[PDB]
RNA sequence: AGCCAGGAUGUUGGCUUAGAAGCAGCCAUCAUUUAAAGAAAGCGUAAUAGCUCACUGGUCGAGUCGGCCUGCGCGGAAGA
């Protein structure tokens, strides 16, 4: 996935989800906007 | 074969024969376990099991109890068997209809014949690799196979065609006549044809005629063979297949028979190469000797063609396939050795005025005093169209004012052909120009042609440019076939190049794509088209009208010379 | 027996029947060929559009046999040849896109008010009237 | 833009229009054709008259504020995308036939047809002369 | 929020005219046809099909939606 250090919603269907802290974007359409850390 | 991997399944693969191929097929065996667990095979006619056995390599094999692990389905399929090879004559019908199962050994003459006229094909299983099943297919291209004079004989062309030109009884009896299959190539005597002798007795030292190529041919050395292993024999019987070494003419699938036998054999069809590629020697002079080696193996393999086009200066291979091609260039490397790097071909380009008319002249002083005479002209250009006429050199002589000698009148126009043949815009051609002298100078005493074709030359200097014409590089016709799956793909191939297209069009059997693609482009079109079809596509090119293009490479390849 | 179910534009409007050739193989999916390519459309496509365009529907049924009520006189055809300027959009901003006029609405009107008809005869007349008068340009009628 | 004010406005706004003339429909929200539906709706607004409203704003409340004032039974809920086609000369005109006739085919479904009825309790329809 | 579904047949656009496709370039062109028609949404975008820009009708019983300011927190944050 990406570490970048500011996660954004790369698309539509991107989802920020904040499993551990950690703030996370995944997306359900488009597996390359899959990013870890806000 | 390969019914001990994984995925194996012989009912599954007969089905697919039906469903894909069209072929009907009647299972002869059906097959004992699982892909692992392959012990051997069902006859559906001794009904027996040939378990085979693992410790010798299937040397031997025991036939058994046909096991109740596969017991049932047997009897389906012996069923649908007798049925089938029943289905030849009502005779075993009348019998199979009376509710009584006909004779095996009617059931595999029923079989041999139902095989001859394609009715049926019999499905038989096994793993060689697994040293098994193999000794049963052997035994079963004995019972249904054709043997020589199990079928009717070879029919003939005679003199142009006749009632019965050819009815050969195949025999040891009949006149020779033969067709060589192939043309193999020997480093030491230079040839090997193989030839297999459809009717007719042929000895070491016989002479024979080239139906088909008219001449005398005598068989040196006939030899039998194991693949490269060869054994010489004095003579071969009908029905043989044998290697002819001392036959220098025979084409692959050209008819070799005693004289007043037929001219003609149905073997005269070959493919078209698909992929074009060019090659040279390191040493820039071993091209004769790369050259020769290229036409020896193009006549073993006619779909493997040499041709040099004049239009440029480079050897061109084409060949049916990215390997083929690659397979016939480390031959040479090999054989007839010579090394060698393939690349790509040149470009056929030409050019053309777009519209631009004007009265552009030329002029120099031959005269100065001494010299004696001189020629000018005063031109007029104009393109036709990209494709109007059969006469590119297209032209129209109207000259009142200056009116060169007579005598040479109309024999201005053909010296100056020798621009629009080949050149003026980075060294190619000119298709569709139109050159108009209207006005001019001279003086009718002896106006010096030689001399005067330099104010024709700079008057075409001059008057290319300021009429600017275009490039128009070669594009043709391609037609493709492929399933009714890959066409988004492939035209989507097609649209990266600068392919336009021409048909909406679908087969029954797949799709008939019509696209027009240019002739530099479509370097190795054909493996692009296998990877992208699951290697089940055709196509053509049809050298159609070349059109126009914006390339950075027709400035480079001249400013290569620079001015 | 089904609705078109093979949309694929690329047919030059009217003109020669089924014009595959310069339309471009790249609308290839229907399988029309020499024997459905001159049943209908060849023997109705006189007083429609006869030089201009009259965009055909990609229909192809599973009667066994091409047949449908087939539209009217095409408002494309009609604004564009009752018009004299063919132009339309792409040049409507900046010069003449076509002629529009009161009189070639009602000739619309009059004329493709019999199978391409909307919420009205009146209504299919007001369509042709927009596909004649959202050209960009219009002559004052 | 179907908020509470437009709502109370286009209560009465649509009462009116099935109030001074014939039978209004409805047509629900099944399956609509790129032909069949589409061109059928076409039809309904040519040969039906330019005056139906073949939207729906059929809220149980909101028929109930409006519609209900006369013709009551509006008000009880309906599972209807309501194409509301009216009839201008006498009731039961082309549009109640073409609804009546599209409720089993020509169309998705045409939600039975009831329609309005002032005497509201005809099973029948309108012929009841033997003529 | 969750559920019953509906977008052209003047319209390869009248189109850069060999369309670039009822959703390539493209101008713009509701284009009545409406619980809907954009000549452009992710699928094939060069193209169907079957999920469908958009939009709403039908369901369904108490809150919902986004911003702006603010406190305190969260990631950014790796060394012997
Ligand atoms: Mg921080
Ligand atoms: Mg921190
Ligand atoms: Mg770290
Ligand atoms: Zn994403």
């Amino acid at each position: 996935m990406k570490v970048r250090a500011s996660v954004k919603k790369l698309c539509r269907n991107c989802k920020i989800v904040k499993r551990d802290g950690v703030i996370r974007v995944i997306c359900s359409a488009e597996p390359k906007h899959k990013q870890r850390q806000g | 074969n390969k019914m001990d991997r994984m995925g194996a399944n012989f009912l599954k693969v007969v089905n697919q024969i039906k469903t894909r191929l069209g072929a009907n097929p009647v299972p002869l065996q059906l097959a004992i376990g699982a892909e692992e667990h392959f012990t051997g095979v069902v006859d559906l006619v001794k009904m027996k099991a040939i378990n085979w056995n693992d410790a010798d390599q299937g040397v031997t094999f025991e036939y058994e109890d046909i096991p109740a692990d596969m017991v049932e389905l047997a009897n389906e399929w012996h069923q649908n068997l007798i049925e089938s090879a029943a289905e030849a004559s009502e005779e075993l019908m009348e019998k199979y209809l009376g509710g009584e199962e006909l004779t095996e050994a009617e059931i595999k003459g029923a079989l041999r014949q139902r095989v001859l006229n394609n009715e049926i094909i019999l499905v038989t299983c096994g793993s060689a690799f697994k040293n098994k099943g193999v000794q049963a297919m052997l035994d079963a291209v004995i019972d249904y196979l054709p043997s020589p004079v199990d079928v009717p004989a070879i029919n003939g062309i005679l003199d142009d065609g006749k009632d019965t030109p050819a009815e050969r009884h195949a025999s040891d009896d009949e006149p020779f006549s033969a067709l060589a299959f192939k043309i193999a190539t020997d480093p030491f005597v230079g040839n090997l044809t193989f030839f297999r002798v459809y009717s007719g007795v042929v000895n070491s030292g016989d002479t024979v005629l080239n139906s088909v190529k008219a001449a005398r041919e005598r068989f040196g050395r006939i030899v039998q063979m194991h693949a490269n292993k060869r054994e010489e024999i004095k003579e071969v019987r009908a029905g043989d297949i044998a290697a002819a070494i001392g036959l220098k003419d025979v084409t692959t699938g050209d008819t070799l028979c005693d004289p007043d036998a037929p001219i003609i054999l149905e073997r005269m069809e070959f493919p078209e190469p698909v992929i074009s590629i060019a090659v040279e020697p390191k040493t820039k002079a071993d091209q004769e000797k790369m050259g020769l080696a290229l036409g020896r193996l193009a006549k073993e393999d006619p779909s493997f063609r040499v041709w040099t086009d004049e239009e440029s200066n480079q050897t061109i291979i084409a060949g049916m396939g990215e390997l083929h091609l690659d397979i016939i260039v480390d031959r040479m490397k090999r054989e007839f050795n010579v090394e060698a790097n393939v690349g790509k071909p040149q470009v056929a380009y030409r050019e053309t005025i777009r519209q631009k008319v004007t009265d552009v002249e030329g002029k120099h002083a031959k005269q100065s005093g001494g010299r004696g005479q001189y020629g000018h002209v005063v031109i007029d250009m104009y393109p036709l169209e990209p494709g109007s006429n059969p006469k590119g050199y297209e032209f129209i002589n109207d000259i009142k004012g200056g009116v060169i000698p007579g005598e040479y009148i109309p024999a201005v126009d053909k010296g100056i052909q020798e621009q629009l043949k080949a050149g003026p815009l980075a060294g190619y051609p000119v298709v569709d120009m139109g050159i108009r002298l209207h006005f001019g100078s001279y003086h009718d005493v002896d106006s010096s042609e030689l001399a005067f074709k330099l104010a024709a030359s700079i008057a075409f200097k001059e008057g290319f440019k300021k009429a600017k014409p275009v490039l128009l590089e070669p594009i043709m016709k391609v037609e493709v076939e492929t399933p009714e799956e890959n066409t988004g793909d492939v035209i989507g191939d097609l649209s990266r190049r600068r392919g336009m297209l021409k048909g909406q069009e679908s087969e029954v059997t797949g799709v008939k794509i019509h696209a027009e693609v240019p002739l530099s482009e479509m370097f190795g079109y054909a493996t692009q088209l296998r990877s992208l079809t699951k290697g089940r596509a055709s196509y053509t090119m049809e050298f159609l009208k070349y059109d126009e293009a914006p390339s950075n490479v027709a400035q480079a390849v001249i400013e290569a010379r620079g001015k | 027996a089904k609705k078109v179910q093979a949309y694929v534009k690329l047919q030059v409007a009217a003109g020669m029947a089924n014009p595959s050739p310069p339309v471009g193989p790249a609308l290839g999916q229907q399988g029309v060929n020499i024997m459905e390519f001159c049943k209908a459309f060849n023997a109705k496509t006189d007083s429609i559009e006869k030089g201009l365009p009259i965009p055909v529907v990609i229909t192809v049924y599973a009667d066994r046999s091409f047949t449908f009520v087939t539209k009217t006189p095409p408002a494309a055809v009609l604004l564009k040849k009752a018009a004299g300027i063919k132009s339309g959009s792409g040049k409507p901003n900046k010069d003449k896109v076509g002629k529009i006029s009161r009189a070639q609405l009602q000739e619309i009107a009059q004329t493709k008010a019999a199978d391409m008809t909307g919420a009205d005869i009146e209504a299919m007349t007001r369509s042709i009237e927009g596909t004649a008068r959202s050209m960009g340009l219009v002559v004052e009628d | 833009m179907a908020l509470n004010l437009q709502d109370k406005q286009a209560i009465v706004a649509e009462v009116s229009e099935v109030a001074k003339g014939a039978l209004s429909a409805v047509v629900a929200d099944s399956r609509g054709v790129t032909v069949d539906k589409m061109t059928e709706l076409r039809k309904a607004g040519r040969e039906a008259g330019v005056y139906m409203r073949v939207v729906r704003n059929t809220l149980l409340r909101r028929a109930v504020e409006g519609t209900p004032f006369e013709c009551l039974k509006d008000a009880f809920v309906g599972p209807t995308l309501i194409a509301y086609s009216m009839e201008h000369p006498g009731a039961a005109a082309r549009l109640f036939k073409e609804f009546a006739k599209a409720n089993a085919k020509f169309e998705v479904k045409a939600a039975a047809f009831e329609g309005e009825l002032i005497p509201a309790s005809q099973i029948d329809r309108l012929a009841t002369l033997p003529t």
